[PDB]
């Protein structure tokens, strides 16, 4: 009968927040908790990198000059690449960079649209104090997780050799786990009150989550109910 | 963007009063959202009368 | 007699899937059955997912 509404979120440290939800009634606790915890875990939208194309370098399988990595531990450390798009659905970043030292997401370029969640995420270290590394990172959209092995049916005519296909993680969620406790209430005794702590990269604000994960339930459901 | 939905089909009464539904296009794991859902809200919490006072 | 031999050298990427055989250092051996999502592994109170 009586229908929640949402109460105040708590921004724990920096990228982990308990979200309360305090009027619900017997069992809807556990029931939304539930359901709410598995369509933010599941299917949430993010942006993940998907396309890498460094400058010298043929094949995944290979190693660079002045780069203590290989290439494929540089793939590895760009598919942990938390980043956030604006205004569009894919949008390339890349990279310029030269001299001794670590190479982290500060270093690429600047774009309005495109904001960094992670300045010291270590991509690459460089030693020989020539040897540039530079190359281009293409962002895109997406949902869910889909390997490099699924996108390549129409291939994009992959003959420019030099792209190399990322696995894209595009959740941006890592953990979530609600509590239901009893909310004290000024006359009916027992009202539960659901907290979802949830732990994401960075990328997503925990309200418009939990309202894209609601929105997808009710949208859902709404194959045999109605507009109300 | 893929979210597509289902659209229900033939609820099959078997005999007098229950009934199976069945529910073709859903996405990976919203089977079960939808079963502890849906059951949990009917078999808990349902407005109904019952037996009160039998005189 | 054979005039020249072209050898190529492939590399695979073979992730996982379920057929695979993989064993702790006990010699409890398995077959990976099912590749389960994440939303379906059982949890405990903090959430981590095993």
């Amino acid at each position: 009968f009586l229908k929640p509404r949402l109460v105040d979120i708590e921004q724990v440290s920096s990228t982990h927040a308990k979200v309360t939800l305090e009027p619900l009634e017997r069992g809807f606790g556990h029931t939304l908790g539930n359901a709410l915890r598995r369509i933010l875990l599941s299917s949430m939208p993010g942006c993940a990198v998907t396309e890498v194309e460094i400058d010298g370098v043929l094949h995944e399988y290979s190693t660079k000059e002045g780069v203590q990595e290989d290439i494929l531990e540089i793939l590895l450390n760009l598919k942990g690449l938390a980043v956030r798009v604006q205004g569009k659905d894919e949008v390339i970043l890349t990279l310029n960079k030269s001299g001794i030292g670590p190479v982290t997401a500060a270093d690429i370029t600047h774009d309005g649209d495109v904001e960094i969640v992670k300045p010291q995420h270590v991509i690459c270290h460089l030693t020989d104090e020539n040897a540039s590394i530079s190359m281009r990172i293409k962002v895109q959209r997406g949902r869910g997780y889909v390997p490099a092995s699924t996108r390549i049916h129409s291939e994009e005519d992959e003959r420019p050799i030099g792209r190399l296909l990322v696995d894209a993680c595009y959740s941006p969620v890592e953990r979530i786990a609600y509590n239901v406790e009893a909310a004290r209430v000024e006359q009916r005794t027992d009202l539960d009150k659901l907290v979802i702590e949830m732990e994401t990269n960075g990328t997503i604000d925990p309200e418009e989550a939990i309202r894209r994960a609601a929105t997808i339930l009710a949208e859902q459901l709404e194959a045999f109910v109605d507009l109300e | 963007t893929e979210f597509l939905k289902p659209r229900l089909v033939d609820i099959e009464q078997v005999s007098s009063t229950h009934a199976k539904v069945t529910l073709e296009p859903l996405e990976r794991g919203f089977g079960h959202t939808l079963g502890n859902a849906l059951r949990r809200i009917l078999l808990s919490s349902m407005p109904g009368c019952a037996v009160t006072e039998v005189e | 007699g054979v005039l020249k031999i072209v050898k190529v050298y492939l590399a695979v990427k073979r992730r996982i899937q379920p057929g695979d055989k993989m064993a702790g250092r006990h010699g409890n051996k398995g077959v990976i059955s099912k590749i389960n999502p994440i939303e379906d592994m059982p949890y405990d109170e903090n959430g981590t997912p095993v």
